[PDB]
DNA sequence: CCTCCCCTAC
C-alpha cells in the first residue's frame, strides 16, 4: 500500500475514462487527450473535463481503493435508460491482487498498464457505435466479507473529515444480486509482481 | 431575508417589484454603508451576508472566513483595503489627548496643513493605537487587524444566529526543487511585466509616448487611489526580496 | 538520422541541429512541476535518441522555462533525464551545447546571429498609424528585420523586450559587427 | 494514379540494400563552433 | 531473416498490444533501414488474416514527408521518390510511445565526435 | 379507458385534504405555510456544538448530512436496528450516487465556460 | 416474521411519502425534506408536514398489514381530475433476521427513488391518488427491485398509460 | 460610569 494505491488509482481513472469515451456515455467534445490529470497517465488517455464528473469519478475510485481489502471484482455496467437493463459489462478481476503485505520501478508498471489499456481500446474500437441521448453507466462490485449501510445505527457523531468520509462511503452502496446470449471476451491484464489484475468484458 | 441588528441598523435583500428577479443588497447602518472602517471589512461583511442570505450555509461562511484569515496571516492581501479614512476637525477638539488617530497623523505630517473636514488616510498597516499613514509604502501584525476589525462586526451580525466567529478564527542533479523555483520566479516576473505594461498604457494618457521615457515617467506615479500602484510596488519589493538567496541556491544546485 | 530518406550521401551533410526556442509550451500562470517534468523527460528522451548521431544546440524560448527577458541564459545542467548526465560532465560540449538566447555561432567561420524572435514579436504587437504604403504579411516582417539591421539595434522596443540592467555603459543589443546570416 | 498496394510493391520490392554495412557507419560532416571557448560571450549576464 | 522478424512482429502486435515500428526491427535485428523496410513489406504480404492497420508514409520531392490518410487520392504521385510502411497499428489511434534506446551498434550515421568520460 | 384494477379490488377512504386546501389547513393547525430553511451546517465536522446558547436564547442548528438526520419514525417512536449486522460471504453491491446527465454535460460544453 | 412488520410499515410509509412528493399530488414546501433518513440512504426522504395526513397514512398501513394474509396485491393509483382515469399506477405484490430484510427493503427503496427521480414533472392541482387493495390500452410497465430472501417475496413494478 | 468623537438614520 506504499505505491500500489497511486498506480491503481491511475489505472482505474484510465479505465473509467476510456469506457466512458468509447461507449459515448458522454459527448466526445467534452473529452481531451492528455497525459497529466493530477497524475502522470501511462498514455494519452482521453479524460473528461466536466468538474462534477471528475469529482464523481475520483470519489468512486477512492471508495473502491478504500474497500479494496474486501472486494475481489470491480465492474462498470452499461445500462439503457428506456429500460433498466444492462447491455455491456466490463469486469476488472481482483483475485487477491497479490496484496503487498510488506515496490517495483514505475516504468514496468506503466508498460503493463499500456498493454492492458491498448487491449481494452482495441476491443472497444470494433464495438458498434453507441448513440447519444440518454445512454448511461453504472458501477457494481463483488464483495467477500462486508456489510454496508449498517454504520449509521450509533448516531455516528463525526469528529474529523476521515470519519465523515468513512460514514459516507459505507452508506453510498446498496445491495444487489447476481443478475441468454452473453458473450465473454477475456482481455489482457497486468502480470507485474505487486499487481496481478485480470480483465474481462461482456456483451448482450 | 433580513437581519435586524438594532435601531436604524439592518440589512437584507430588497424586491421593489414582484417582477424583479435579482435581489438588491440594501443595508442601513451596518459597516458596509459606514465609512468608519476599511474596505476589507466591508467586502468581508458583504460577502458573508450574501452567502448567508443565498445558501443559508454556515459551513461555506466558515470556510470563506478561515481562508480569508489565513490569507491575512500569510500576507497575501492587497494592502490597499486596510486603510482607514475619517473626517478630522483640527479646531473642534477639546484637548490633544482626545484627538483621534488621524489627527495625530496630520499633526505629525505638519511638523502641509490640511483643510477643514477632510477624509484623511490613517492606520495603513503596522503601545497605544494612537498611526502609520499609507509611511507604510516607503516603510503587519495580522492578529490585531483580524480581531479588532472583523470579530466585533461579524460577531454582532452572527450572534443573532447563535454562532461565535471567534472560535472559527482561533483554529485558523535535482530537477524537482529547482523546477518549482523557476516556476515561482517566472510567475512573479510575468506578473511584474504585466503590471509595468498596464502602468505604461495608463501613463500614455499624459506622455503620448510608447518607447523609453514613458515607462520612466510611469514609474514615478505614486497614486494611492489605484490598486495597481500597490501591486506594482509589492512586486518590485518581492523581486528585490530574499529571492537573491534563492537564485544563489539554484546556481549551486545547477553546478 | 537517415532512416527515412535512405540517402546517406545527403543526410551525412547535415552537420548540426539547431533548436531555436519554444521547446515546451505551457501556461506559467497555472502550472506545477509534474507536467513540466513529463515534457522535459520527453525532450530528454528525444535528445538521448538523437545525440549519438548528430550534435544538438539548444536555445531558450519565450515560453520555455527561462527568464522572461530577451537575454535568456542557458537552461541548466538539471531539468534533463539522468541518461544525459554523461553529456553534461563538461568535457562533451561539441555534441551538446546549451546557449544564451541571442548568440553568434561561428559555424566553420560563418558567423550566424540567432534570435528566438521576441524582439520582432514585441514590435508587431504595436499598431502604428503610419507606413500607409502590408498587413500581417511575411513581407512586412521581413522589412522590419531589414530595418533592424539598418538601425543596428536588435531590440528597438527596449521597454518591451529588454529588462532592468542589460549591461553597464556597453549594451550588447546595439550591433558591433554584422553577421553573415541572420535568423529570427 | 494507382492504388497504394501498387506503389508499395513497386517501391519496396526494388530496395537497394546497398552501402548499409552497419559496421563502419558513414561519419557525419564535421561542423565546429569557434565561439565555444574564445572569450566574452556578450549576452552572458549574471 | 523473414522468420525472426515475423515472430517478433506477431508477438508485439498480438501478445502485448503495441504498435510496431520499422525502427523496432532496426534495433532488434541489428539491420539497416532498407532491410527493415523490406522485412516490413514482406510481413505486409502473406497476411490473409489482417487484424491491424498499416501506417504508410511517402517521401515527395523537395524533401517533403507526408503521412497517408485518405488512401484513395494521393496528391502528386509523379513526384514520389520513396514510399514504405512506417508501422503496424493494431488500434485506430496511432499514438506510439518512446523510451530510452541504446544505439550501441545499430547506428547508420555517427557524429564526428565521440562521448568522452 | 383507464388502467384496470383487476378481478377483485377494494378502495380505501378519500383523503381529507386536497392540493389547494393542504397549505391552508396546515396554517390553521399552527404551522407556517412555507417552512424556510434555517441556518445549518452542510459539513457535520464544523458543527462543534455551536448552537448551545446566545444571550439566554437557545438556537437549534442542525446539519443536512446523513449522519445527523433522524431516522424515519413510525407511530411517534424511532425505528432502528439493534442487533449487530450479519455479513454473508460472496455478496454484490451497487453504487447509489447518480452520475451527471448527458444533457447536463452537453449544456455545460455549449455554454463555452 | 416479527421485525418484518415494523420494517414493512416503515418501507410503506416511505413508499407513500415518496410517491406523493415526487409526483405532484401535493404541493412541494409541504414535505419535510432535510430532516429524516429513510433506510440510511444518502438521498433526502420527504415526510409530509401535516400531522393529519401522516396519521391517515399510518392508519392505512396498519389496516393493510392487519389483513396482509388475505391481500395478494397492494397498489396505489394516480387519478387525474375531470377525467377520472388512472394516469399511472405503482403496484407491489403481496429463518429471517434483521440484516437481510433491512437490506432488501433498502434496495427496493433505492430502486424506487431512482425510478421516480427521472420521471417528467406534473402540473399543479391536477392529480389525486387512490389506494386499492386486491384480495383473492397502451400501457408502459417498469420493473423495480423487490424483496426475495424472505418468505414474503414481493414484486415492485410501476405502470404508465 | 464617565466624557470624547464619529456619523448614520429620520
Ligand atoms: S496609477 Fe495605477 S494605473 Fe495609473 S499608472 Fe500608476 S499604477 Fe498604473
Amino acid at each position: 500500500n506504499r505505491w500500489v494505491e497511486k498506480w491503481l488509482r491511475v489505472y482505474l481513472k484510465c479505465y473509467i475514462n476510456l469506457i466512458l469515451f468509447y461507449r459515448n456515455v458522454y459527448p466526445p467534445q467534452s473529452f481531451d487527450y492528455t497525459t497529466y490529470q493530477s497524475f502522470n497517465l501511462p498514455q494519452f488517455v482521453p479524460i473528461n473535463r466536466h468538474p462534477a464528473l471528475i469529482d464523481y469519478i475520483e470519489e468512486l475510485i477512492l471508495d473502491v481503493l478504500s474497500k479494496l481489502t474486501h472486494v475481489y471484482r470491480f465492474s462498470i455496467c452499461i445500462i439503457n435508460k428506456k429500460n433498466d437493463l444492462c447491455i455491456e459489462k466490463y469486469v476488472l478481476d481482483f483475485s487477491e491482487l497479490q496484496h503487498v503485505d510488506k515496490i517495483i520501478t514505475e516504468t514496468e508498471v506503466f508498460d503493463e498498464f499500456r498493454s492492458s489499456l491498448n487491449s481494452l481500446i482495441m476491443h472497444l474500437e470494433k464495438l458498434p457505435k453507441v448513440n447519444d441521448d440518454t445512454i448511461t453507466f453504472e458501477a457494481v462490485i463483488n464483495a467477500i466479507e462486508l456489510e454496508l449501510g449498517h454504520k449509521l445505527d450509533r448516531n455516528r457523531r463525526v469528529d474529523s473529515l476521515e470519519e465523515k468520509a468513512e460514514i459516507e462511503r459505507d452508506s453510498n452502496w446498496v445491495k444487489c444480486q447476481e443478475d441468454p446470449k452473453i458473450k465473454l471476451t477475456s482481455l489482457v491484464g497486468s502480470d507485474v509482481g505487486p499487481l496481478i489484475i485480470h480483465q474481462f468484458s461482456e456483451k448482450l | 431575508p433580513s437581519i435586524l441588528i438594532s435601531k436604524k441598523r439592518y440589512v437584507g435583500f430588497s424586491y421593489e417589484s414582484p417582477s424583479q428577479t435579482l435581489p438588491i443588497f440594501d443595508a442601513k447602518g451596518i459597516e458596509t454603508v459606514r465609512r468608519d472602517g476599511i474596505p476589507a471589512q466591508q467586502k468581508i461583511i458583504e460577502k458573508c451576508i450574501r452567502l448567508l442570505f443565498q445558501t443559508k450555509d454556515l459551513s461555506k461562511i466558515k470556510k470563506y472566513l478561515q481562508n480569508e484569515f489565513f490569507k491575512i496571516q500569510i500576507g497575501k492581501v492587497s494592502a490597499q483595503d486596510f486603510c482607514f479614512a475619517k473626517e478630522v476637525k483640527l479646531g473642534a477638539y477639546k484637548s490633544e489627548k482626545t484627538a483621534p488617530a488621524g489627527a495625530v497623523v496630520v499633526k505629525r505630517r505638519i511638523n502641509a496643513e490640511p483643510q477643514y473636514k477632510e477624509r484623511i488616510p490613517y492606520l495603513v498597516v503596522k503601545q497605544l493605537l494612537r498611526c502609520v499613514s499609507p509611511e507604510f509604502l516607503e516603510g503587519l501584525d495580522s492578529e490585531y487587524y483580524i480581531n479588532k476589525i472583523l470579530i466585533p462586526p461579524l460577531d454582532r451580525l452572527f450572534n443573532l444566529i447563535g454562532i461565535n466567529v471567534g472560535n472559527w478564527a482561533q483554529e485558523i542533479k535535482r530537477s524537482t526543487t529547482t523546477l518549482s523555483f523557476l516556476i515561482k520566479k517566472l510567475k512573479r516576473q510575468k506578473e511584474y511585466q504585466t503590471l509595468k505594461t498596464v502602468c505604461r498604457t495608463c501613463s500614455y494618457r499624459y506622455t503620448s509616448d510608447a518607447g523609453i521615457e514613458n515607462d520612466h515617467i510611469a514609474s514615478k506615479c505614486n497614486s494611492y487611489d489605484c490598486p495597481v500602484f500597490y501591486s506594482r510596488v509589492k512586486a518590485e519589493r518581492y523581486l528585490r526580496d530574499n529571492q537573491s538567496v534563492q537564485r544563489e541556491e539554484a546556481l549551486i544546485s545547477l553546478n | 538520422m537517415g532512416r527515412i530518406n535512405n540517402k546517406i550521401d545527403d543526410i551525412s551533410l547535415i552537420g548540426r541541429l539547431l533548436i531555436c526556442g519554444n521547446s515546451v509550451d505551457f501556461d506559467i500562470k497555472s502550472v506545477n512541476k509534474d507536467e513540466l517534468m513529463i515534457s522535459l523527460t520527453e525532450f530528454s528522451k528525444f535528445l538521448h535518441n538523437i545525440l549519438p548521431s548528430i550534435s544538438v544546440d539548444i536555445m531558450p524560448g519565450t515560453n520555455d522555462p527561462s527568464d522572461k527577458s530577451l537575454p535568456q541564459q542557458p537552461f541548466h545542467k538539471s531539468l534533463f533525464d539522468k541518461s544525459l548526465e554523461s553529456y553534461f560532465n563538461g568535457s562533451n560540449k561539441e555534441i551538446l551545447n546549451l546557449v544564451t538566447n541571442p548568440y553568434e555561432f561561428s559555424y566553420n567561420g560563418v558567423d550566424v546571429l540567432a534570435v528566438s524572435g521576441k524582439n520582432i514579436n514585441d514590435i508587431c504587437k504595436y499598431v502604428i498609424p503610419s507606413n500607409d504604403n502590408f498587413k500581417d504579411d511575411i513581407e512586412h516582417r521581413l522589412d522590419l528585420m531589414e530595418c533592424t539591421m539598418k538601425w543596428q539595434n536588435i531590440a528597438p522596443t527596449a521597454p518591451d523586450t529588454l529588462w532592468c540592467y542589460p549591461y553597464t555603459d556597453k549594451d550588447p543589443f546595439v550591433l558591433d559587427k554584422w553577421p553573415h546570416v541572420y535568423i529570427v | 494514379d494507382l492504388h497504394m498496394d501498387a506503389l508499395l510493391t513497386k517501391f519496396n520490392e526494388d530496395r537497394s540494400l546497398q552501402d548499409e554495412n552497419l559496421s563502419q557507419p558513414r561519419t557525419r560532416v564535421r561542423i565546429v563552433d569557434d565561439n565555444l571557448y574564445n572569450k566574452s560571450n556578450p549576452f552572458q549576464l549574471c | 531473416m523473414d522468420q525472426k522478424a515475423s515472430y517478433f512482429i506477431n508477438e508485439k502486435l498480438f501478445t502485448e498490444v503495441k504498435p510496431v515500428l520499422f525502427t523496432d526491427l532496426i534495433h532488434h535485428l541489428k539491420i539497416g533501414p532498407s532491410m527493415a523496410k523490406k522485412l516490413m513489406f514482406d510481413y505486409y504480404k502473406q497476411t490473409t488474416n489482417a487484424k491491424y492497420n498499416c501506417v504508410v508514409i511517402c517521401c515527395y520531392k523537395d524533401q517533403t514527408i507526408k503521412i497517408i490518410h485518405d488512401l484513395s487520392n494521393i496528391p502528386q504521385q509523379d513526384s514520389i521518390i520513396d514510399c514504405f510502411i512506417y508501422a503496424f497499428n493494431p488500434m485506430d489511434s496511432f499514438i506510439p510511445y518512446y523510451d530510452i534506446i541504446d544505439q550501441k551498434d545499430c547506428l547508420t550515421i555517427k557524429n564526428s565526435y565521440e562521448l568522452k568520460v | 379507458a383507464g388502467l384496470r384494477y383487476g378481478k377483485r379490488a377494494f378502495v380505501y377512504g378519500e383523503p381529507p385534504f386536497g392540493y389547494q386546501d393542504i397549505l391552508n389547513k396546515l396554517e390553521d393547525e399552527g404551522f407556517p405555510k412555507i417552512d424556510y430553511k434555517d441556518p445549518f451546517f452542510s459539513n457535520p465536522v464544523d458543527l462543534e456544538n455551536k448552537p448551545y446558547a446566545y444571550a439566554g436564547k437557545r438556537f437549534e442548528i442542525s446539519s443536512t448530512h446523513v449522519s445527523t438526520r433522524i431516522p424515519v419514525q413510525f407511530g411517534g417512536e424511532t425505528v432502528s436496528v439493534y442487533n449487530k449486522p450479519t455479513f454473508d460471504m460472496f455478496s454484490s453491491w451497487k453504487y447509489a450516487l447518480k452520475p451527471p446527465t448527458y444533457d447536463a454535460v452537453q449544456k455545460w460544453y455549449n455554454k463555452v465556460p
